[PDB]
Formats: structure tokens, C-alpha cells, sequence
RNA sequence: GCGGGGUGGAGCAGUCUGGUAGCUCGUCGGGCUCAUAACCCGAAGGUCGUAGGUUCAAAUCCUGCCCCCGCAAC
RNA sequence: AUAGCGUGAGGAAGGCAGACCCAGGGAACUGAAACAUCUAAGUACCUGGAGGAAGAGAAAGAAAAAUCGAUUUCCUGAGUA
RNA sequence: GAUCCUGAGUACGGCGGAACACGUGAAAUUCCGUCGGAAUCCGGGAGGACCAUCUCCCAAGGCUAAAUACUCCCUAGUGAC
RNA sequence: CGGAAAAAGCGGAGCCGUAGCGAAAGCGAGUCUGAAUAGGGCGCAUAAGUAACAGGUCGUAGACCCGAAACCAGGUGAUCU
RNA sequence: GGUAGCGGAGAAAUUCCAAUCGAACUUGGAGAUAGCUGGUUCUCUCCGAAAUAGCUUUAGGGCUAGCCUCGAGGUAAAGAGUCAUGGAGGUAGAGCACUGUUUGGACUAGGGGCCCUUCUCGGGUUACCGAAUUCAGAUAAACUCCGAAUGCCAUGUACUUA
RNA sequence: UGCUGGAAGGUUAAGAGGAGUGCUUAGCUUCGGCGAAGGUACGAAUUGAAGCCCCAGUAAACGGCGGCCGUAACUAUAACG
RNA sequence: CUGAUAUGGAAUGUUUGUACCGCUUGUACAGGAUAGGUAGGAGCCGAAGAGACGUGUGCGCUAGCAUACGAGGAGGCAAUGGUGGGAUACUACCCUGGCUGUAUGACCAUUCUAACCCGCCACGCUUAGCGCGUGGGGAGACAGUGUCAGGUGGGCAGUUUGACUGGGGCGGUCGCCUCCUAAAGAGUAACGGAGGCGCCCAAAGGUUCCCUCAGAAUGGAUGGAAAUCAUUCGCAGAGUGUAAAGGCACAAGGGAGCUUGACUGCGAGACUGACAAGUCGAGCAGGGACGAAAGUCGGGCUUAGUGAUCCGGUGGUUCCGCAUG
RNA sequence: CUGGUAGUUAUGGCGAGAAGGUCACACCCGUUCCCAUCCCGAACACGGUAGUUAAGCUUCUCUGCGCCAAUGGUAGUUGGGGGCUUCCCCCUGCGAGAGUAGGUCGCUGCCGGG
């Protein structure tokens, strides 16, 4: 169980800040959610 | 030559590499050991740029040849033929620096004399992993071992390693038992100076109430005094520090489910006297023979012998070769094909136990397989834990003909030991393969022979 | 009340790191011997104090009780 | 030959005004509500040199779309940077 | 203005310390000890690391009154002492 | 500077206030945030300060008076022992 | 005559170093510092507390708030008391509708025995116990189907008052 | 644990070394950017002593000098295991 | 104690290193068999001395390869084919090591002597056991001294070594949540009575749709006090990730689908409150998820799951950048 | 009158008993289409009316359970005052819970068919 910083895919830039547990969530977690700089709805993957 | 600086390397949850600072020579020879299951190949491959680090950098120079733990070339050729194919491609690469994962591991005694002599021979960078002791003596100058996720290095040979390690457990069974006996010591004097304390304030017989109570003060204050030691003590006891009692590996030891018990003596297999061939050249000559139940039957031949082929025909049931019934076989391959590389591998062993589920989880206990293990892809293991998981298959699998083609590739020290342990505690019948002559001579109650040409049979070691 | 412990008949591990019953002496049986001992060959004997928990599974991890050896209290 | 020795011509030696200044050396109490960096403090004190003052001083400077023209002391800047 | 001179074991740099309001801090500038160690006029320094450009200036030699500080003392005098 | 240890005159350098907001660039009765023209913060709208005196209090200074045991520095003392 | 205090001398005791020694005396830094104690000088007039919260290497200190005083302000007069009205709230009490504790009775899974037997299988069963279930009756700071008085919040134009 | 001695290896500084990386810019480029020399900031390999790790020894060196079960023709205890 | 460096230089020699000339070295497997690579290559070597024979030496994978020596004197091998990743002759450029030779450059050792030193002698200054000078003798680039650096270091020094508390001390506690105390608003103490926390969940969240538990009575094959099934009773006697209190069945409890609102900017106003902080928040804008729609969604039924600044690190930025860039 | 739809603290319910109806509400019939079930046309969903008032449903009856419910008193209590003080008594005001007399098979409103 660890925090984790979001980057997005179009700026690299770090938008957000959550958590997952590091054993049933393996890989980099991919969500999408709102980019301020670009106004719109974007996929950020873990960093 | 090779620079490793702040590599994390980090496996799911766990972390399988630590590291604050590394570098490689030019001439260097290395090898870099630990148990299956820590992250050898992990870390080559992140050297070698196949895999990228959580953290942390390695920075090379010039070229760099990987020679690959797990053969993936499915083709018509001999293990060992994929195997020097393979390693002499990396060599004939000219490279600066030579990666190579567990290179030993289905040749022979010849391949692996040509193969160390032409590394001696070799003049460059390389790094080795290899659980072969000799090869590691005559080939490498330093050594790097991955225990409790971090690289103790050393140098020398694995003999000096041995050595080396020998040193630092005698020197820290000496510091724990130190530590043990001062503490012992201390909190005896605490409970000594507790007891006083407890005595500074009850008066003897030999006193008065009124002429007692006239000290009560000056008594409340040698207490303090006592008290005061115990503390100072508790201090000295903080300063000793948490000196940790030395890491005692568990052994390995397979549990075998009581499958079926036929008579000792039953024939398993007649197989009659005949000439071989696979692509039309001949291998060998079978002459005739029988294998009894309890038969521990080593096979033995060089590379590209006729070893696997035969057993092949063995489970494909040539009447050349009547195994009777009842005997219920199980074969495990030099390359591994035995298992689905889609499923998980409780799903590709509770498929393919007829056993309960509890004693599936025993074998995998007995195979010290962690709980965190059971859903990993067969994609996802070791080359010794895939190995692991064919043969708890076979456990679990109600068989009493075990068959076996080199299962001692990829296993470390603990588990070949517990291997030898199996295959010659096992009750049912076995046909094994390996060129190490040590498993071999210490399992080996009956021998198969390959030699020019000819198959023979002997009720030997 | 505070520490150790409770595992075949005895002494000891193994516990910390769940799947693994171990070392020495002894016992029973058969041999050697005129007979006993020693020696040689095999075998048995422990559900790990106990009652409950957790776990797929406990000597092993958690809890309560009951016992023994020390130290205190009395 | 120098050392050394002797003679002659000069010169110094020491004191203070418990003040002012230049250098050498240089504390701790205290404060930080302990305390060690730090402060107190380059203070007290020792010593050496002085002079009526000393020190500094005639740009290898200060500055900036504009230049000023050796040092020193005071007002401000400023309890700012 | 052919040529020549213009403060060398310094100027700087490393190490260790100190003074600059500036506690090594990005630490310019100045000084001490010890190591090293320049160009010298198409040259050299400074402008708060540093580089280029621009601007200002010529170090490693010396002198220098006045304005400033103090009062054991002398003279005449003062005090919501 | 002037002058009686005066009083005027001179001296406007500087200080405060008159405009705030912002880390700053910067914008300015608006400004910062923010994508925003939104809302909100701070301001203005909703305009009185300044110089000097006195009183109260606060700070730096011994700061209300007396009082440690102790620390440091320079010296004096072996006529007792 | 020599050894002098970051020191010296010690047949060694913390002994001695000018009636001073777990580190002399004197002078200076020095008006050390003291959250500690003591003391702090004339008069009348008006008002008049607190010994609480919270934080604190904090507990006999301090800081902010609460409480006092002085001054100036501002009004959709906001304060206080009672009356009426409306509300939150689960105390006292009471009650058992849950949860626990419990008394007596009915009745029993099951355990112990005498046994009939007997592969002790199943019966004769025992008042020797007995989980629970159920009827009546008790009990409760951490139980409540219920539930006041008071106190609190407010509203009002009521009626006084500051 | 100290003391002595050893000398193969591991760890180990300042200093020596200076692979290289950033910054700068004469030019190259279109903007972005690329960029020789020199200067500059930082600097890896390698090298690098004692000590420590290590091995012997040493107790009129610091220091330390144990438990459980059973066992005699019996009652106890235990020469014995 | 130790090392580097200055005072402080002259040789010789070992052992490594570096570069160059030469000479030998090159065997996985399969393959005629000892195949280093790249390329040329079809012819190439040689009576001015070939193949092969005999001997020794060296290597080594112990197969054989090279090297010289006696006789002899012309013949050999490759191409071709197959083997194979790759071809065989020979040619050159390489690479990998090994040896000789040179040339450079480190470490260490031995010697020398002129620096330095001599608390050795003789002489002199000189009536001097100081000092200095002169001549010998001795040590000698060591010592000592300075600068720098590591180690050891109570030999000496400056300081620290908690508070609550029915005295202090021991024991316990110190921050957050929940009940009782707590006297029916709130608040309310004690070394007052009970328990928990320092997490977890990628679904245990959001939405849309669907339904409802515990336990008992029987009926039933393994199967039993009690697994699963049918009927009936049943306001909750269950569950609510986890302590307790409150609350929840017109769900906040259970399934399924789609998803990521576990969003960005903020926020009239309130709660609480010494301050710091903590709490709730309709609604506005942006751009989305679910759903036909209404509408809900700024994490979880609620209440714990956490820690200031200072200092560092990472990413980003139409900010600054000590004369200008 | 009946089918929906509401509000009202269950006097509104639970249970029992009785009468009626393809006008509606239903049960029922079928799965041919939409769509459906950890299986199942039971449910949902669709298409129909052959049989029925058995049940749901409408109406009616009841006091068995439940719910409500006074009056009087008792408790406790604000304020005041007394004592003998584990506690208690008195004056005034308020005032239960329990239990009882008694009430209850709902009460109001809208729309559409008939
Ligand atoms: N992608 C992955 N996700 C999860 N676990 C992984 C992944 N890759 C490897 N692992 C696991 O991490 C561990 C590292 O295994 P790794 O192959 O590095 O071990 P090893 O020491 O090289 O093994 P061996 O001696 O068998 O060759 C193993 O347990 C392996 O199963
Ligand atoms: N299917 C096939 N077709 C052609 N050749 C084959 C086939 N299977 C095997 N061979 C050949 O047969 C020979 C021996 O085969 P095999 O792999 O069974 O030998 P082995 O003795 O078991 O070797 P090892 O232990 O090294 O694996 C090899 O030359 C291999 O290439
Ligand atoms: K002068
Ligand atoms: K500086
Ligand atoms: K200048
Ligand atoms: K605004
Ligand atoms: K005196
Ligand atoms: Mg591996
Ligand atoms: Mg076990
Ligand atoms: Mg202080
Ligand atoms: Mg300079
Ligand atoms: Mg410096
Ligand atoms: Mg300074
Ligand atoms: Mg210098
Ligand atoms: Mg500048
Ligand atoms: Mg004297
Ligand atoms: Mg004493
Ligand atoms: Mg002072
Ligand atoms: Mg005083
Ligand atoms: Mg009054
Ligand atoms: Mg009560
Ligand atoms: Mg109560
Ligand atoms: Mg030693
Ligand atoms: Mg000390
Ligand atoms: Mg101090
Ligand atoms: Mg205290
Ligand atoms: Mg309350
Ligand atoms: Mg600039």
C-alpha cells in the first residue's frame, strides 16, 4: 500500500496524488481524469 | 566500464534489489549467486538494458552480449546444442562485456571444460551466474551475492568466498552470544538492585516502629539511588543495541503424497533390444532390459545422445518399450513445455492435481512457494521455480513412474539437496537425466548407459 | 508477583522464519558368547502440558488455564 | 681573512593620564528562557609600539543608457539589503 | 612613437583558518600559514560564483595636513549640580 | 552655516502620509488567484495626516532595589603547612 | 632556600599550600545571572477581579483567551427578568420491549453412575447434574418500550428593568 | 576485553590523476536548437599509510570459574552413569 | 601513531605498467580435422630446397600443431563436393593473449654523499662541561621542524542526563477516536471505569437497476447439534471492512452492468475555537461518469488512521536573475 | 361504485370470518417478437381472454394479538423551610411511567371509466 503520483500522457505533468496496494494493483495504473493546463478529460498513467 | 548508482529494483510489493553503488572493470570476473527466487536475472536484464529499474541508473560501455537463462528457440536441435548455439552467438558478437544467466545448465562435463577454458582464454568484461562451484572457481575474481535485497561483495573464488562467509557467521554467532550474556547480565543486576529496593523499606525485626520511622526519608532515598542504577542500566542496555541473532535458512524438503505402493520388484518397463533413429541416422542400439518398481534409474550420455528422444518414446508408448500397466508416468522436459504459460500457477497445478486441495498447498509449501506466489503467471518465475512447479505437478499428478530430463538446471544448493532427498526416499519408480555427477552418484541406484552408440543397463552405481 | 521452561523413558534441539519430527544415551527383538556386558543387525516408542482460536494446514502464530525449576513476597 | 678584543662618535634603555589608537594574543559569566554552532566579543585583560592625535588616504575605486573624481568624520539610507 | 621600461616566488589557485553585516553558504573582495605558481601593454584587475561583451581602473613600493577621539594639566568661566 | 554654551534666517537631503494588490514581473482604484467576463482575499469606495510637547506602556541598555553558590582573566603568596 | 593554583607537595586522608581548599587569596570582566525569597516611602474619590480553559523540557513560570478598568463609537436597542408560545434533548423515576445479571417452577439436548445387556449397538433408566427452550417475578453508571421537573435555544408587540 | 607479534587479503583519508559532464561562445542554424578553442563549476577510474576486520600468543593482564535426570538388598544419600 | 608534501639529491636494481618491433597463439557442436575474424581469392608455394620419413624441444583441449636437426630432392594444398553461423590454399589489415628486444614511465629495496643532524673527539675564541667556528669521525635524504590528512584518545575540557504524580521515586501514562462518569442543550476533572487507532479497499468508491437478513419449525440420501434445498413464521433477534455510540430494511445491508467525482478552480454562509488548526457547505464555472430522464457523484453509514516550521530532493512555470546577454 | 394516485403518528396494523366480480384489478394461457433468469417465461418482458372468484383485490363483521387512552392517585422534582442526615420530613408549583375505565378494523383529498 503506497502513494503514487499521476502523470499525464500528453504533458508528463503531475496532476494528481493517490494510493494503491502495491501487490493487488501490480502494474501502473492508468485512470482518466481532468488535465487543468489542456481543459479537458486525459489519461494519466502512474510514474 | 559499468556504472550501477541508486538501482532500485522492485518486484510487485517486495523490494528484490537495493543498491547504492556499483562498478565493473575492464578484465573484471564476476559471478553474482543467492537462492532462486532474488532477483539475479532481474538485475542482468537491467543491466543489459531488457528490463528497466524502479530507480537508479547503469551506464555501459561498448557492447554487450546476453546470453539468456530460458532457451525460448523451440526448434529441432539437443538442449545443449540450443545452449552452446546460443552462447557462441554471444561470442562471436565480439563483445566488450558478457552477460550470461546459469550457462551451465544442461551441458556436460566436456562442453562445460571447453566452455571455461575458452572464457579463461576470453580477455574482456564478463559477468557470470552459475551455481556450478567449480566453474565459478576457475572462472571469476569477485563475487557479488544477493541476501536480504542487497549485494555483499567479495572477492576471489567461491572458495574464498566460502571462507569469507564462514568468517562473518562465526564472528556474528560470537557478537550474539556476547550480547545475549550482557543483557543476562545487566537485568540480573536489575532484578538484584529491585530486590534491595524492595528490602530499603521494610524494616527488620530488630527495629522499633518509632525509632524505624525516623529513616523512612533517608530510606525513600536509597530506593531512589537503586532505582536510579536500574535505569542507568536500561541505558547501558539501549547503548549495547539491537544486535540481530544471525539468519538460520530454512531447509528444503519435498512432501510426497502417498500415491500407490505396487511391489517392489514389479517390472515397470521391458523394453527389447533395437536400433534408433529420429531424422533417419541412427543414435544407438538398444540392448534389451527390464526396470523394476523402486528402481531409482539414472540415464546417462553426452550432449545430443539420445536421452530425450528415448523418453519420448517411452511416453508415446513404442511396443519396442512396454511400460505394463498401472505405472502411471509423469515427464518432466529439459524445456519446460510441460507447463501452460497462460495460467497461474495455482490454476496450472490444481488442474492437474487428482489431490486434495490441502496437500496441493503442502507440496507448494515443500517447494517454498510464498503465498504471494500462487497467482504469478508461469511467465512471471524463475527458471528454478518453474522447475518447482513442474515437479509439484508431478507430485501431485497420482503417478508412480516419475521421468525426468535434467531437473537439475536451474536449482540452487538447498533444493538439489532436497531433490536427492526425494528420488531416493520415493516409493514409486523414477527415470531420471543429469550431468552432475555428484546428484547422480548420490541417487543413482541403478544406471542407463549412452556410449558409442550403444544403450546398456546396469544394476550399479 | 517476575523470569525460564512443558516435544517418545532421560537430557537437548527444532519455535524467532507455519508444511520438515531430529542428536546422544536408553528400551524391545534377533545375532556373537557357556551366560551378562560391550559389539553387529532391524524395529518400536512422541498428535509436542492443556482448552480454545487464526490459517488450506500449527510443536511453530494469538489467548486462558494447569504444572515444574529459580528469584521475590510471606 | 673573518670571528673575537679594544678604543672613539652618535643613539636607546625608564616613567606616565587607570584617557584617546595601531598591532600581537585573547576569555568566561551571560543570552539563546537546557545547550554545543552562535552570542556575550574581537569586549575585559596581558604585551608591544607610539603620537598629540593615531589610523586611513590620492582609485588595479564607486558605480551604470550618467557619470563621479583622494581619505576621514557627521546626517540620512536603515533597523533596509 | 624603431625599440625599451612600468613594483615575481607576487598576482592568483589548492588545502587549512580569519576579516568583510556576510556562520562555506552560489561566496565575490581582503589577510595569515603551507603547497603549487602567471601574463607583463595585441598586457593585467574589478563590476558578489563563473563565461562573453561593455564600462571603469593599473595592483603587488612609500609619504601626506584639515575636518575626527580623549583630557593628568594651565587660564578665564558656566550650572532650574 | 550663522551666532551669546542664544534667537531668527538658511539648509527640503531625507522621513511620514497621499494607492493599493502581488512571491515577482507587473497592473493600478483596482489587484492576486484562476481558463474566467465568475466568486473570493486584500484594498478603494467609506479621504487626514504630519511635527513637537506631555501622560500611559513596550523594547534595547544593570532598567526597580538588594542578594548567590559558582565561571573567566591578570597578578600576590611556601615568614603557616 | 626551591616547588604556586588548567598548579604544586602528598609513608595517600579529598591531606596541606598563611585561622580559606572536591580546586587558595586578591583585583578586574561585574551592577554575572537569579522563572527564587525579601523590600518598594504621601492623601482622598470612582470602579473593582481572579485562583479557570488551552498550549508549554511545562507544572510555585509564561503566553493567548475568560474575568477588571479607562476612553471613544454604532444602532432594525441588540443586554437582564418574568408571561405566553414553539422546539432540541433521554437525566431522575419507572419498566423489561432488546442486551447483560438473576430467583422459583415446567421441560430437555447432553455428561456421570447402577446397569440389562453387548460388535456397550440399543434400552430400564437415574430427580446426580444438565446446555438450551418456555411461564411467573426481580435487577442494572456504561439496559431502555417509556419518561418528568428543572435548565437550554429561540420567537413576541406582551410586562417590567438596565 | 586489553597487551604483544604477524602480514596475505578486505575497509580506509588527504594528496596525487584528471576519463568525462554542465555553463559560457567564434561560428553553424530558421524558429527551436547544434556548437571548436579557451576559461569556468563539479569531478569518476586507478593509486593511496597506520588503525580496524583477521590469525597465533598472553591471566602475580582486565577478568571468569554451570545445570538436569537416574543409580547400592532400599531409608537415606550417591562412589557410578 | 601513521601517511602525503616542503626543507631535500645521486646512483643502481627487483617487481609490475604503458607503447613499439619481432616471433610463436587461436580446437564448442557438426565437419576430411586444432576453423580466431575482415576482405581478396583461383590458383598458390617451392629444386636458390616441396610433400612425406626419423629425432628433440615447446604448446596443449593430449586430437595433434609449430619449431629446428639427418637423408632426400619435387612435389604439395586448396578450388570442386559436403559440413556448417562461417572454409579450408596462399595474401594482407586486425583482434586475443604468451615470449624476446627497445623506449618510456610508477612502487619498493640497497648503496653513496653534498642538505639537515651529532647530548663524539682535537684545536681555537677562552681563565667556560654553555655556545659558535675549524678539522676529523658518525649517522644521512632517514631524523627533526612546518602544512595537510586518517586513527587512537576521560590524559584534559564544555555540557546533557524529561514532565504528570494524594511528597519524590519505581510501576504506568504523555498524540487521535468511541462509550460511561457528565447531573435530559453544549462543555465538564481525577494515577476515574471500559475498549480501540498510527490502517485498508482499484472495489469494500460513483451511478443505474434488482432484492432482503438472523434464527426456529418440520420434510428430507452422503450429512451429523449445525454445510446446501423446499414451505411457513420472522422489524431486523443479521449485516454495516475495523473499537464502541448514534443511525440504517421507502437502505447506508447484498448482487450485476457501465465506469473512475478517490475531479480542477473556488465557495455566500455556518460549526468549533486562545492562536495554530480542524469541520460542514448549498451554489457558480470548466470538463466528464452513470442513467431514457429526473437527477446523483468533489471517496468509503458517520465519527480515529496522524504530526508544524527550518532544511534538503523531484517535477513543472508567459516570475527574478547584483553592468548587459 | 370501482381502478389508480396521494396525505394522515397503527384508533389506520396483524389475525380470523363472510359476500362479490374477464365493467375494471386479477389469477390464468402462451413465448411467436422486444427483453429476460449465477439455472428456470417464477420474476421481468411481450402477445392474448379459454376457465375461475380459489387467492390477490373491493365491501362488510370482530377486540384474539397489537396500537391509542384519559380521570384520580403514587413517584420524582423547581423554589422555600426543617431535621434525626447510607437518609428523611413539610409548604407551594409541575408531574410521570405502570396499570385501569374507555377507543380502534381506518380518516380526509384528486383523476379516469362505469
Ligand atoms: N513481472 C514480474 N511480476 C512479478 N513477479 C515477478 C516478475 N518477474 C519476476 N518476478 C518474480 O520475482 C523474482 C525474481 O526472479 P528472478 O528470475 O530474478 O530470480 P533468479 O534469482 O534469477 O532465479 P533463478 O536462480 O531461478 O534463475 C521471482 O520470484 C520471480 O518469480
Ligand atoms: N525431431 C527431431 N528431428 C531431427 N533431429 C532431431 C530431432 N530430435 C532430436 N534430434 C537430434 O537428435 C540428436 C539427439 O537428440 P536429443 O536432444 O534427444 O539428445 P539428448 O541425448 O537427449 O541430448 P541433451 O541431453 O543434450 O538434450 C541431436 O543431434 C538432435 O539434433
Ligand atoms: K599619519
Ligand atoms: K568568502
Ligand atoms: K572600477
Ligand atoms: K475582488
Ligand atoms: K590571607
Ligand atoms: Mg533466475
Ligand atoms: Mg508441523
Ligand atoms: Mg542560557
Ligand atoms: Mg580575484
Ligand atoms: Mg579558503
Ligand atoms: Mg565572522
Ligand atoms: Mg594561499
Ligand atoms: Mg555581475
Ligand atoms: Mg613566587
Ligand atoms: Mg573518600
Ligand atoms: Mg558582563
Ligand atoms: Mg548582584
Ligand atoms: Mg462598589
Ligand atoms: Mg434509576
Ligand atoms: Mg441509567
Ligand atoms: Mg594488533
Ligand atoms: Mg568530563
Ligand atoms: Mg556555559
Ligand atoms: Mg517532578
Ligand atoms: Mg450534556
Ligand atoms: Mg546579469
Amino acid at each position: 500500500r503506497v502513494n503514487i503520483t499521476l502523470e499525464c500522457t500528453e504533458c508528463g505533468d503531475r496532476n494528481y496524488i493517490t494510493t494503491k496496494n502495491k501487490r493487488e494493483n501490480p502494474e501502473r495504473i492508468e485512470l482518466k481524469k481532468y488535465c487543468p493546463r489542456l481543459r479537458r478529460v486525459t489519461l494519466h498513467r502512474e510514474t | 566500464t559499468i556504472e550501477i548508482n541508486q538501482l532500485k529494483i522492485e518486484v510487485a510489493d517486495r523490494v528484490l534489489v537495493e543498491i547504492p553503488h556499483l562498478l565493473v572493470s575492464k578484465k573484471a570476473r564476476i559471478g553474482i549467486i543467492g537462492q532462486n527466487g532474488l532477483g539475479k536475472t532481474t538485475l542482468m536484464e537491467v543491466i543489459a538494458g531488457a528490463k528497466e529499474a524502479t530507480s537508479g541508473t547503469v551506464t555501459t560501455q561498448g557492447k554487450l552480449a546476453y546470453i539468456k537463462q530460458l532457451s525460448t528457440d523451440t526448434s529441432t536441435k539437443s538442449g545443449g546444442e540450443k545452449t552452446r548455439k546460443a552462447t557462441q552467438h554471444a561470442m562471436r558478437q565480439n563483445p566488450s562485456v558478457l552477460l550470461a544467466d546459469q550457462p551451465t545448465s544442461n551441458l556436460d562435463v566436456e562442453s562445460v571444460k571447453h566452455l571455461e577454458r575458452q572464457w579463461s582464454d576470453f580477455h574482456g568484461a564478463l559477468i557470470i551466474i552459475s551455481h556450478d562451484r567449480a566453474f565459478l572457481d576457475a572462472l571469476c575474481t569477485e563475487i557479488w551475492e544477493i541476501k536480504n535485497q542487497k549485494i555483499h561483495v567479495y572477492k576471489g573464488n567461491y572458495h574464498a568466498y566460502l571462507e569469507q562467509k564462514q568468517q562473518q557467521e562465526n564472528q556474528a554467532e560470537l557478537a550474539y552470544k556476547e550480547f545475549k550474556n550482557k543483557k543476562k547480565q545487566l537485568q540480573a543486576s536489575q532484578t538484584h538492585h529491585e530486590i534491595e529496593a524492595g528490602r530499603i523499606v521494610k524494616p527488620g525485626k530488630r527495629l522499633n516502629n518509632k525509632e524505624a520511622s525516623a529513616f523512612k526519608a533517608g530510606k525513600g532515598t536509597q530506593q531512589k539511588k537503586q532505582h536510579s542504577t536500574i535505569k542507568a542500566l536500561e541505558k547501558r542496555i539501549e547503548r549495547l543495541g539491537n544486535v540481530e541473532k544471525p539468519h538460520t535458512t530454512k531447509p528444503i524438503k519435498i512432501i510426497t503424497p502417498d500415491n500407490r505402493v505396487i511391489k517392489k520388484g514389479n517390472t515397470i518397463l521391458s523394453a527389447k533390444e533395437t536400433a534408433y533413429e529420429i531424422a533417419g541416422r541412427k543414435l544407438f542400439e538398444t540392448k534389451a532390459f527390464s526396470i523394476k518398481a523402486g528402481d531409482k534409474v539414472a540415464l546417462i550420455g553426452e550432449n545430443a545422445s539420445g536421452k530425450t528422444t528415448f523418453l519420448k518414446e517411452i511416453i508415446q508408448e513404442n511396443p519396442n518399450l512396454l511400460c505394463n500397466p498401472q505405472a502411471k508416468i509423469a515427464y518432466f522436459d529439459q524445456e519446460l513445455n510441460g507447463l501452460n504459460q497462460t495460467k497461474s500457477l495455482l490454476e496450472n497445478i490444481s488442474e492437474i492435481s487428482v489431490q486434495t486441495k490441502q496437500v496441493n498447498r503442502e507440496v507448494l509449501g515443500s517447494m517454498h512457494f510464498k503465498e504471494s506466489d500462487l497467482h504469478k503467471e508461469v511467465r512471471m518465475l524463475s527458471g528454478g521455480e518453474r522447475v518447482k512447479l513442474l515437479l509439484s505437478m508431478l507430485l501431485l499428478s497420482d503417478a508412480n513412474f516419475l521421468i525426468l530430463d535434467q531437473p537439475t538446471n536451474y536449482l540452487d544448493i538447498y533444493a538439489m539437496e532436497a531433490l536427492e532427498t526425494l528420488i531416493k526416499q520415493f516409493a514409486g519408480t523414477v527415470l531420471f537425466v543429469s550431468h552432475d555427477r555428484t546428484f547422480v552418484n548420490h541417487v543413482a541406484e541403478q544406471l542407463l548407459v549412452i556410449e558409442n552408440n550403444e544403450m546398456n543397463f546396469h544394476r550399479m552405481t
